[PDB]
């Protein structure tokens, strides 16, 4: 709304998750450079009282943070004028059986603001308006029902007088949908489904009028055996891109469930779809699916990123976005037209390569999933090449700062049944580091990319994945916050690590930077989990435990513990 | 299978060598209950009136509640 | 043994949790001054990966930490030349039942080292010996049985070739003992209780011999009606001090139970007792009781400081302790003589003042706990105007820096059943500040005292109770951590605050100091509980809560949240 | 009772203003149960026994374990 734009606008605020409408996560201030960097240090911290992975970054708004945690979802309101009271607090009771079907680690990855007011939602399913100064409950509502597996993890996204709002819950068959709803009172306008009629899928009278070829009409049905696309999947619990002058937001449905393929013939339309939707409609402008026939939970959520810039030499209106799947995709934003589809890593094999005119992978089926079969050495792994994590774009030198997972698995899938509440994967996988670090087990990559050509310029390694993503400030800084517990910062020009601070807990959320009393500040969540941490945080040993991810990140434990909180530096 | 032979434009997908074209009947026959299938429908109803019920409230009285009834 | 004492004999080196043998709690390096302190800044941290109370302080051999966290009680060792890589670490697994028979949090004061060994107790009442460098389990052995109430929260002490350990659970009726261990292999030499036969309590045959007026023997029984000294409390939970050359070590029995001193007519011997005891022996060469038939709950556990100074121009071998009961006691450690016996405040008023001569406080009637009565405005409270708190002390201006609670009470006891495992307070009380705050709102004090004299000489007020300690290094400065979460840095001279820092949660342990390459660090461990956060940490909101605690610190979680780690700051 | 009138050296205690010398037989009788006052002491010694054949079983084997049988 108005005041939202407000925020946006007032320097030094960050009052967006993602950075601003774009998604471009990253900052004008300028105070903190390469040649002082050196010199920043710890402003002040504050812990959450709640352990589990903390993901998301806090919001500044005026003078105000809001800080939030993993479930039971606190809010905390500070003045900045002193980090020692806390103004404000909301501390949810949810019942404990909300974490049993929550796939992985009871994360939040944030609040949103919009009219004065703190937007935040449960784990429970339960979305609210908060007045931002008092901390007053406007309104709540019930987005999910966590009785049929379906939850709240996702950070909400405002935008005019809406509220976009996603489901978690595709490893329970949950159908994904973006539900809207009214900034002022919470009343449901409308939600889009993933799967099904193209009247419950919201599709415009001219839906892909742009490119036919990705197919338009009554495939949301027709690309799966009978009723299957009920309990189909498609949830979106990534992050949102808005264009205001266009009136079209962006994002990416998941993963198709369940993870067994050979239960779900069909391409599976329209999972694994990025999408352009008229934001007071909800009509979806275009849709194009990244990977027809999951076979590998290559949820497709990750964060979209609008830019403008020349292809070329030709100034074009941009969407990039760097799947689970291993393929960096650029888009033109306004008709969906493929301009980019190129690997991030070599080691990507599920793909021969994404043919541009057809619009489609060229599957290799070595690495391809199936019953009765065991597939080996895949890459990228279920955990993909790119995950939650919300990446930043300088706008001088025309670069995305990737945060990147180099992870592969092996995979057998087995049959199941589904039953609303029970968890319906039917995968079992064994994940391990991808085949190109420089010792052939490091498991992370920053590695900064031309969106317009997909060509990377540098990559700087790290022992684990770079789940949580990167912020770029005009100071000509990459900064970023590791698994084992770490908050760097990089030279944007060939990513030298020139700082570093040992947090208490692996962070898995983005770095965000606001401005209080002509100073600089860098904020970062610390507290380890997500998929990533499941072996540490449940005490999990089993390699196969996690979905597969307890064994590949058994090391993990040897360098941080769980955590909850923040840490804000400064010069 | 590799993704390139479409029967209809946006609808490419083909049974692997030795499987299926269609799976009802099949080795791989889900079997999926109905019952279970529209589970998430009912619920969505169900919930979308109560919260209906709690807009409509909040509107007529002015105050926001969650537990109206 | 001798391997401590080349520890403790090595600069920058902290391998006693109370600074040293006579637990002075200082320390000689002076890199860090009052010139520049307010250049000090966070070097990194550390998550337990736990929450609840984080009571002590890591201790450093070598090159090496050692972290400690709260139930249930994990060990974390770590290289200094890397923080981010965990050597070797050591979580128990206990019972959850454990938690349920602690009265006052989930809390550990800390770790001990001899002959190599880590020594670590548990909450479930298991010592353990680990070797230093890999974590192996040497020994492991029971000290106190949960299931009658008796845990272990108090750090160990190693002295010579043995580790003395008390358990806790005077609140639960349980009989306390201060019990020794080899420390190669773990075997019970002896155990000295608190109350009963001379035999089970360990005297010597000249004990008391300087002050016959103490009371001698049999007074174990004699000063209770029937058995009930078997469940009459006097466990030692707090700090010791030991004295090479004398071969004695010293410590504080804690309150008799119940509460309810309607119920255990009699002097109560020897719970609040000071103890001078022989080291290979156990048995006692001097003791001296502070506070006869407590009616107050003034577990007087708190620590004990070895100095040497004139008092009144002649050089005296001394033992100073600040009482729950709010008075300043200096005796001859080597004798047992009564020195100093002054009120830390004015407010105190259970007693009009403590008679150097009969050696007994003079008790005031008005402010009494007795059975079908209320007491009110006692002052101090039964969190008492000093806990668990380890302060320190200045050898050059030979003065004391003592964190103080400022906290009265309300008080009224009530018939109950001992019944083994179960809780036996029999009292409800009603906790507030003191009448001397600025504002008559504050709890909390650091104020400097000559222990010669008892006398003041400075004092900084705190918004709540300086729970943790204090410490003091050279470059003469006071460090202390709050329970609203700051780390502060006094001048010793005057108490003017110098530099803080906000730790993520509020903290409760005492900072300590070491030195790696030359460069001086200050450590301190953050994550509020302990009594005063029960409200807090238990999610508790009546007042009369938490033994009356809650009331009192109903602010707190307006400041603070749970948390649990370490944070080391430097220059 | 202001603590300073003592019946013998170190046993200074005195009865409140109303309240009795023994409580046994009087309102304010606890009327403890003799075996449960003795919980403490035969936990203490079953533990004991169980720590001295770990100790012992340590330095016959050389190896220390915590449940030996
Ligand atoms: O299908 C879904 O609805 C769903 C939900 C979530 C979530 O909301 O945490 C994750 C995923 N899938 C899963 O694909 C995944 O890779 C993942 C990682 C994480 C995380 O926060 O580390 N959440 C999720
Ligand atoms: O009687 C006992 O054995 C006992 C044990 C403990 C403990 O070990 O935590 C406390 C106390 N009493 C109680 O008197 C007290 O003031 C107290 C405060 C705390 C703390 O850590 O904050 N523990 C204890
Ligand atoms: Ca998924
Ligand atoms: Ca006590």
């Amino acid at each position: 709304d108005a005041d939202l734009d407000k925020q946006v606008n007032t320097a030094g605020a960050w009052p967006i998750a993602t950075g601003g409408y774009y998604s471009q996560h990253n900052s004008p201030l300028a105070q903190i450079n390469k040649s002082n960097v050196k010199n920043v240090k710890a402003a002040w911290s504050f812990s959450t009282g709640v352990l589990n992975g903390h993901e998301g970054a806090p919001l500044v708004i005026g003078d105000m943070m809001y800080v939030h945690s993993a479930f039971p979802n606190n809010t905390y309101a500070l003045n900045l004028n002193d980090p020692g009271k806390i103004v404000w607090q909301h501390k949810p009771k949810q019942d404990a059986s909300t974490k049993a079907v929550m796939c992985c680690d009871v994360v939040d990855r944030g609040l949103a603001y919009g009219a004065g007011q703190i937007v935040k939602k449960q784990a429970n399913g339960h979305l609210l308006a908060l007045d931002a100064k008092t901390g007053k409950i406007n309104w709540e509502v019930e987005v999910c029902d966590p009785k049929v597996g379906s939850t709240l993890t996702q950070a909400p996204f405002v935008a005019k007088d809406t509220v976009l709002m996603g489901c978690s819950g595709a490893e329970l068959g949950v159908r994904g949908a973006v539900n809207a709803f009214d900034l002022k009172t919470g009343e449901l306008k409308w939600r889009a489904f993933a799967t099904g009629s193209d009247d419950s899928v919201r599709l415009a009278k001219d839906f892909n009028s742009a490119n036919p070829h990705y197919g338009q009409f009554g495939l949301g049905t027709k690309t799966w055996e009978g009723d299957a696309w009920k309990i189909g999947g498609g949830t979106n619990w990534g992050w949102y891109a808005y264009d205001p002058k266009l009136n079209l937001f962006y994002y990416g449905s998941g993963n198709p469930a369940p993870w067994n393929e050979t239960m779900r013939p069909g391409d599976n339309k329209w999972t694994m779809t990025i999408w352009g939707r008229d934001l007071d409609t909800g009509m979806a402008k275009w849709g194009y699916q990244k990977t027809p026939h999951d076979e590998w939970d290559f949820a497709g959520v990750n964060q979209m990123v609008l830019t403008d810039q020349p292809v070329n030499g030709k100034m074009t209106p941009l969407l990039s976005h760097i799947d689970r799947n291993g393929i960096l995709y650029t888009l033109n934003r306004e008709n969906g037209n493929l301009i980019v589809a190129e690997k991030v890593d070599p080691a990507v094999n599920v793909f021969k390569k994404v043919d541009l005119k057809t619009g489609t992978p060229v599957r290799d089926p070595e690495f391809a999933t199936r019953m009765d079969h065991k597939g080996t050495n895949i890459c990228p792994s279920a955990m993909g090449f790119h995950n939650q994590g919300v990446d930043s774009y300088d706008p001088e030198s025309r670069t995305l700062y990737a945060g990147l997972n180099h992870i592969c698995m092996d995979w057998e899938p087995f049959m199941l049944p589904y039953r609303a509440g029970q968890f319906f994967v039917g995968a079992t996988l064994a994940m391990y580091p991808g085949p190109n670090g420089p010792t052939k087990k490091e498991m992370g990559q920053i590695r900064a990319f031309d969106l317009t050509t997909g060509k990377a310029k540098w990559t700087k390694w790290e022992k684990f994945a770079a789940w949580g993503g990167t912020l770029y400030t005009k100071g000509g800084l990459v900064w970023y916050a590791t698994l084992d517990g770490y908050l760097k910062a990089l030279d944007n020009k060939d990513g030298k690590e020139l700082w570093n601070f040992k947090m208490p807990s692996g962070g898995i959320g983005s770095p965000m930077t606001y401005s209080f009393k002509g100073k600089q500040y860098i904020g970062s969540m610390y507290g380890v989990g997500g998929w990533p941490g499941v072996g540490l945080v449940f005490d999990l040993t089993d390699p196969s435990a996690g979905l597969g991810a307890v064994g590949a990140f058994r090391e993990l434990q040897n360098h941080t513990q769980m955590g909850g909180g923040l840490m804000v530096f400064s010069l | 299978y590799d993704g390139q032979n479409c029967k209809e434009p946006g609808n490419c997908w083909e049974n692997k060598p030795g499987y299926p074209e269609k799976i009802a009947g099949s080795k791989y026959d889900p079997k999926h209950d109905p019952v279970e299938l529209n589970k998430q429908e009912e619920s969505i109803k169900a919930m979308d009136a109560r919260n209906a019920k709690r807009i409509a409230n909040a509107k007529s009285s002015g105050n926001f509640v969650f537990d109206v009834k």
